[PDB]
RNA sequence: AUAUUGGCGAGAGACCGAUAGCGAACAAGUACAGUGAUGGAAAGAUGAAAAGAACUUUGAAAAGAGAGUGAAAAAGUACGUGAAAUUGUUGAAAGGGAAGGGCAUUUGAUCAGACA
RNA sequence: CGUGGAGGUCAGUGACGAAGCCUAGACCGUAAGGUCGGGUCGAACGGCCUCUAGUGCAGAUCUUGGUGGUAGUAGCAAAUAUUCAAAUGAGAACUUUGAAGACUGAAGUGGGGAAAGGUUCCACGUCAACAGCAGUUGGACGUGGGUUAGUCGAUCCUAAGAGAUGGGGAAGCUCCGUUUCAAAGGCCUGAUUUUAUGCAGGCCACCAUCGAAAGGGAAUCCGGUUAAGAUUCCGGAACCUGG
RNA sequence: AAACUUUCAACAACGGAUCUCUUGGUUCUCGCAUCGAUGAAGAACGCAGCGAAAUGCGAUACGUAAUGUGAAUUGCAGAAUUCCGUGAAUCAUCGAAUCUUUGAACGCACAUUGCGCCCCUUGGUAUUCCAGGGGGCAUGCCUGUUUGAGCGUCAUUU
């Protein structure tokens, strides 16, 4: 078999920590099983399973707080983009669009005109 | 004597194994990597060196990291999601 | 000829790219042609072979005989059909591994996606 | 095998990074036992062996093949 | 630039009994001691390695360059050159073969390769086709595979679709008059190529 | 070296399992290509340096 | 507009073709050496397909002899072709302190052509 | 004359056998070489006009690989020494057991350890290679098992010495200095009865840290037990440190 | 006359040339601009039903999530519920995570799996001792906050 994500994210946060230790007991007694067994590969699927489940808790609780840190200054750095080093500490747009009272004015008296040769 | 009648006492390290690159040149006494340096901050390198530099450089390990940045690069860094279609 | 600036007639990059393509991408150069038949029923050339298909050998020595694909052996390049066998001589059988550019299929699998691949093709189905 | 027929003890394989506080701790909720004491050792392929001596009101053959084991 | 050197190996120097290229230095491997850097070595450098500023393309006055597409282009009557360079234009009207500026306009290959048959390629182009081999090189490993003969040549003065009904037949190549070209007038310098002229290219001529 | 660290140890430990010839089940493997563990250390042909 | 034996992605060659080409076409910066800085190899190819030799027989076994598979075992996981040095057998010949060589003919063995 | 590669051409040769290799068989050439037959082989290759070069070997105490004669030759001769029988095994000078003869002679060929090794320990199986005769034996090969601590060590302390820090040099990698030209810190309890720990005394100015498995140092002993662990398990009897 | 030696041939050895091959190398050319304290490059040790390596990964360990495809994976074993389907795969893509011990490497050390301090929490009759779980404490520098120091210095008390 194997858990599936679109159902693990229905359940309470309560019934995942469960089932966490409902496959935990799980794999326990598996490994008890496979030192006397020529083979277990039902095992795999079952630390899978595992996985998943974390997976899944661990989504949730990071998409809890990522929107209970929405629309402020200040939120932790690992909800913050990664980006790159030099693209994180390079000028905003705002930053950098920046341009000065005095260009501003001649920006607007004489930009760029379209023309064209022939007549 | 100086030839195999001494060699018979040669029974201590000069080096141990360096935490920063595990290569048993770790001297001692000096309490420094003959290879690479440590604790240096820097990493010891040379441009005599070519062989050497070539044995180490990145690329000869993991890129645990550096691996993914290209693809990433490529896709503009995008955050968030993919969506979905159909059939 | 080849005209785009992205295609390399290079001998060496294709052979590379065969021996070493994907899961995948091994299912598209695994197609079979469609018999006569298929091809009126559904105006459609060839396609990708897939495992319970029905398919007829006809080139090589069992050129003749005919099957239900028992195994896409994608890592061999191969397929295999259940019903066309080696007997060795310790009496032990042993599958033939035989190529879908020299079968042609006779009946096929049907899926959603199946037939929305022959939609897809622009061809037309029972 | 014999330790536990004889000695009313468990072996287990148990974590390198627990020491014998936490080994005694997890066999005594993992199981329902009471544990005397707890001897450690690391085997020689790299993996931990924790003798665990249960006290003499459990019986730990009976306690082996609960968690079922033979 | 570097392969043959990527050592440190020394000359042993004379008193040991053994020549005295310089050898690689340490010991335990095999390649220790061996032969180093010489012309002569496994694993030397060569004699005068290659290099890429060795000259590759060559100048020629433009005008004697001319002096010899001209040749070429006159060259293209003369029907013994071009029976002489291969070429089966025994069965063809007149030579210059000139055929109406209605052929620019084709845009179907398999039209176009019907009025070439009709007005006298039929065997040339047989000879293509009937022609390719396997090259006997490493050029085979190289891409180049494939041989075969060069068929007619067709100028004009104008495309209009031709160049594209033309581009996938065997050895057929097409020139707009403007250019004209010495490596396709007399292949491997041979003189006489088959060439098929339409009108208006054969007038642009002059 | 009868008294010794764990990190030596450790890659004792390490060494012990490598110690093993080539698990003949990989010889059947399509296209697989070893035939046999090319790698193997023995105490007394090749030391450790730690 | 300029640079670019690094990095990512591509298209190519009158380039090399396993002692060549990068040291590395392979579990190659590996194995192995060195206290250490460093040094640093060898090594590709059964067949279309393992069809990788059931079975009998000799043998302690490895194997051999049969059989069998295969287009071919004159391809048997020592594997395509399989030179030379050097070796075994078989056949022919010579040989009183070397052998080999030149001009010439006898003898033996062998062979082309030309005749109608 | 001959080789690798390139443009052209002969609609060249070829799985009905290309190329290569072998052949005291044939033929052309003064010669470099060229041609054919037969055998082997298995996938490609050649004539002619041109283009091009990493283009021709007997030598270089040439490079790499391979191979001889030497030669079944030198040798396998230090450490006193071996012998009978049985058992096992295809096989026994060499394995196991019994007997005998000896040796090391407690300054050991005994019983343990430090450095070093790293599984060599132990069991079962077992002989292709390895143990310069042998092999049924092994430190070999295959598969497994095995190292148990409040008290034994480490950990703590300081030694020669190493080495951060405020600093001072040095283009800089870094060099100097170690209590130094530094505003260098933490304890005891009292103050709280909003309460949890702010201030009230007085001290103390000691100013890193690494550096000993032989130096310093809190505390465990006997009996039993395993194929292989034991001052570590079991039995019993103690002791130290903190609380 | 054998043997022996030598020459030639055939078959059989030894050896790996030659021929044919080529997922490699070499060189040119074109396009592009992205490592790291948000812990990089590098190291160490681990992870598979049955792996020593190479490749991959991190106690969620040859992988988890997502998305596209549309039925494999395959050396053996295997599940069997996954085949008109929120769905096979040692598939492709990849935007979400997990990411041991380390490393500029950051509580102090480090030939030690060595040794502290702070906070929240659990258990042991516990603010103080012990143990478990989580979270923290390097350096230089900048802007700012707060608490301060100096008869350096201004005013202001009565
Ligand atoms: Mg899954
Ligand atoms: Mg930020
Ligand atoms: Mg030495
Ligand atoms: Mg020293
Ligand atoms: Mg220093
Ligand atoms: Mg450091
Ligand atoms: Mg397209
Ligand atoms: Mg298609
Ligand atoms: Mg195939
Ligand atoms: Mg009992
Ligand atoms: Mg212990
Ligand atoms: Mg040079
Ligand atoms: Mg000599
Ligand atoms: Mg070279
Ligand atoms: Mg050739
Ligand atoms: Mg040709
Ligand atoms: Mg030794
Ligand atoms: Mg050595
Ligand atoms: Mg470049
Ligand atoms: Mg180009
Ligand atoms: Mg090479
Ligand atoms: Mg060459
Ligand atoms: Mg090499
Ligand atoms: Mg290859
Ligand atoms: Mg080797
Ligand atoms: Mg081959
Ligand atoms: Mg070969
Ligand atoms: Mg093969
Ligand atoms: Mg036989
Ligand atoms: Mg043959
Ligand atoms: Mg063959
Ligand atoms: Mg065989
Ligand atoms: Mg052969
Ligand atoms: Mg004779
Ligand atoms: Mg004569
Ligand atoms: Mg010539
Ligand atoms: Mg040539
Ligand atoms: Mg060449
Ligand atoms: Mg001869
Ligand atoms: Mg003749
Ligand atoms: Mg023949
Ligand atoms: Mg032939
Ligand atoms: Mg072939
Ligand atoms: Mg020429
Ligand atoms: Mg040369
Ligand atoms: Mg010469
Ligand atoms: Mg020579
Ligand atoms: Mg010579
Ligand atoms: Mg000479
Ligand atoms: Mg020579
Ligand atoms: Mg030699
Ligand atoms: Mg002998
Ligand atoms: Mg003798
Ligand atoms: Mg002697
Ligand atoms: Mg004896
Ligand atoms: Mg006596
Ligand atoms: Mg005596
Ligand atoms: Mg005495
Ligand atoms: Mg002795
Ligand atoms: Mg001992
Ligand atoms: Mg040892
Ligand atoms: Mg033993
Ligand atoms: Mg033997
Ligand atoms: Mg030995
Ligand atoms: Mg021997
Ligand atoms: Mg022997
Ligand atoms: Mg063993
Ligand atoms: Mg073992
Ligand atoms: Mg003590
Ligand atoms: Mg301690
Ligand atoms: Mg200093
Ligand atoms: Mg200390
Ligand atoms: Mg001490
Ligand atoms: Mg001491
Ligand atoms: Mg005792
Ligand atoms: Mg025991
Ligand atoms: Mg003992
Ligand atoms: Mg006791
Ligand atoms: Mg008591
Ligand atoms: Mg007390
Ligand atoms: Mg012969
Ligand atoms: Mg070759
Ligand atoms: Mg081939
Ligand atoms: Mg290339
Ligand atoms: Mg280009
Ligand atoms: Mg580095
Ligand atoms: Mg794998
Ligand atoms: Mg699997
Ligand atoms: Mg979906
Ligand atoms: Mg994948
Ligand atoms: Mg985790
Ligand atoms: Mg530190
Ligand atoms: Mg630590
Ligand atoms: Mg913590
Ligand atoms: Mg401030
Ligand atoms: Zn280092």
């Amino acid at each position: 078999a194997g858990v599936k994500a679109y159902e693990l994210r229905t359940k309470s946060k309560e019934q995942l920590a469960s089932q966490l230790v409902d496959l935990k007991k799980e794999l326990a007694e598996l490994k008890v099983q496979k030192l006397s067994r020529p083979s277990l590969p039902k095992i795999k699927t079952v630390r899978k399973s595992i996985a998943c489940v974390l997976t899944v808790i661990n989504e949730q609780q990071r998409e809890a707080v990522r929107q209970l840190y929405k629309g402020k200054k200040y939120q932790p750095k690992d909800l913050r983009a990664k980006k790159t080093r030099a693209l994180r500490r390079a000028l905003t747009k705002f930053e950098a669009s920046q341009v000065t009272e005095k260009q501003r004015k001649k920006q607007i008296a004489f930009p760029q005109r379209k023309y064209a040769i022939k007549a | 004597g100086k030839g195999t009648p001494s060699f018979g006492k040669r029974h201590n390290k000069s080096h141990t194994l360096c935490n920063r690159c595990g290569r048993r040149s770790f001297h001692v006494q000096k309490k420094t990597c003959s290879s690479c340096g440590y604790p240096a901050a820097k990493t010891r390198s040379y441009n005599w060196g070519a062989k050497a530099k070539r044995r180490h450089t990145t690329g000869t390990g993991r890129m645990r990291y550096l691996k993914h940045v290209s693809r990433r690069f490529k896709n503009g860094f995008q955050t968030g999601s993919a969506s979905k279609a159909s059939a | 000829a080849k005209q785009s600036l992205d295609v390399s007639s290079d001998r060496r990059k294709a052979r590379k790219a065969y021996f070493t393509a994907p899961s995948s991408q091994r299912r598209v150069l695994l197609s079979a042609p469609l018999s006569k038949e298929l091809r009126a029923q559904y105006g459609i050339k060839a396609l990708p072979i897939r495992r319970d298909d029905e398919v007829l050998v006809v080139r090589g020595s069992k050129k003749g005989q005919e099957g239900k694909i028992s195994s896409v052996y994608r890592l061999k390049f191969a397929v295999q059909v259940d019903k066309v066998t080696k007997e060795k001589v310790n009496g032990a059988s042993v599958p033939i591994n035989l190529h879908p550019s020299k079968l042609v299929i006779t009946k096929l699998h049907l899926d959603k996606d199946r037939k929305a691949l022959i939609q897809r093709k622009g061809g037309k189905l029972e | 095998m014999k330790k536990v027929e004889d000695g009313n003890i468990l072996v287990f394989q148990v974590s390198m990074k627990a020491n014998k506080y936490q080994i005694k701790k997890a066999v005594k909720e993992l199981y329902e036992v009471d544990v005397l004491k707890v001897n450690t050792l690391v085997r020689p392929n790299g993996t931990k062996k924790a003798y665990v001596r249960l006290t003499a009101d459990y019986d730990a053959l009976d306690i082996a093949n609960r968690i079922g084991y033979i | 630039e570097k392969a043959g050197h990527q050592t440190s190996a020394e000359s042993w120097g004379t008193g040991r009994a053994v020549a005295r290229i310089p050898r690689v230095g340490g010991g335990g491997t095999g390649r220790s001691g061996q032969g180093a850097f010489g012309n002569m070595c496994r694993g030397g450098r060569m004699f005068a390695p290659t290099k890429t500023w060795r000259k590759w393309n060559v100048k020629v006055n433009h005008n004697e360059k001319r002096y010899a597409t001209a040749s070429a282009i006159a060259a293209t009557a003369v029907a013994s050159l071009v029976l002489a360079r291969g070429h089966r234009v025994e069965k063809i009207p007149e030579i210059p073969l000139v055929v109406s500026t209605d052929l620019e306009s084709i845009q179907k290959t398999k039209e176009a390769v019907a009025a070439l048959k009709a007005v006298g390629a039929h065997s040339d182009l047989l000879k293509v086709l009937k022609s390719k081999k396997l090259r006997a090189g490493k050029g085979k490993y190289r891409n180049r595979r494939w041989t075969q003969r060069r068929g007619p040549l067709v100028v004009y003065a104008e495309d209009n679709g031709i160049v594209k009904a033309l581009r996938n037949v065997p050895g057929v190549e097409t020139a707009n008059v403007a250019s004209l070209n010495l490596l396709q007038l007399a292949p491997g310098a041979h003189l006489g190529r088959f060439v098929i002229w339409t009108e208006a290219a054969f007038t642009k001529l002059d | 070296a009868a008294q010794k660290s764990f990190r030596i140890k450790q890659k004792m430990a390490k060494a012990k399992k490598q110690n093993r010839p080539l698990p003949q089940w990989i010889r059947l493997r399509t296209n697989n290509t070893i035939r046999y563990n090319a790698k193997r250390r023995n105490w007394r042909r090749t030391k450790m340096n730690i």
